[PDB]
């Protein structure tokens, strides 16, 4: 992406190095991994930190092609209230096991929508939870068990639905739930 | 004759993530 390319193009000046991201994994809310490697040797990797900007959060990203031809785990930045995400530390929302997402409402009228939520393993690949879903109004609704991720749909009422959020049971390899309401037909 | 070669895609983005308003 623009931003985890930056962080390699930075990270090359101090040595004149040509470097690309190979990689990039969201870390948290806001930070993110990437792995760079000069052009022309795409096995000499080095890892960099980066964060999105303020009023972003970051954004895992899935097959994308780097420099070399290789589809790969990549991080972008996208506004902070237009996705979910959390992970297992001390002020994510823990409830019954469940690690939860904050809670908030489209600014919609009365519209199919969809929740879409997938998990992520440490190194940014798709992962797997014991179980995953999403509240309504504070309670579990809905739950799916031994998945990757969950696209459910609702029909979506402003005067009965005042929120939603996204949860999933952390474990080896599901570090990071990240999920988006989306218009469905 | 006037065939065009390749490929078109015309999708739009309804698709795109609902913005949100917390509680």
């Amino acid at each position: 992406s623009a931003h985890t390319e930056s962080v390699c193009v930075h990270a090359g000046t101090a040595t004149g190095a040509d470097l690309h991201w190979l990689n990039a994994i969201c870390t948290g809310k806001s930070t993110y991994t990437v792995n760079c490697a000069p052009a022309g040797n795409k096995n000499a990797g080095s890892t960099h930190t980066g964060t999105c900007p303020a009023g972003q959060d970051c954004f895992q990203l899935e097959q994308v092609g780097n420099f070399w031809g290789d589809r790969e785990p990549d991080a972008t930045c996208s506004p902070s209230n237009t996705v979910f995400d959390a992970v297992d530390d001390k002020e994510a929302t823990h409830v019954n096991g469940k690690v939860v997402t904050r809670a908030g409402k489209p600014g919609i009228g009365r519209k199919l929508i969809r929740l879409k939520a997938q998990v992520y393993r440490r190194d940014g690949h798709y992962g797997q939870t014991s179980r995953m879903g999403f509240f309504r109004n504070g309670k579990e609704v809905y739950h799916i068990d031994n998945v990757a991720s969950m696209e459910p749909t609702w029909n979506f009422d402003p005067s009965s639905d005042q929120s939603f959020s996204f949860f999933f049971t952390p474990g080896p390899n599901a570090f990071r739930i990240q999920g988006t309401l989306n218009l469905a037909s | 004759e006037g065939d065009i070669i390749g490929t078109f895609n015309f999708s739009s983005s309804d698709s795109q993530p609902l913005k949100i308003h917390w509680v």
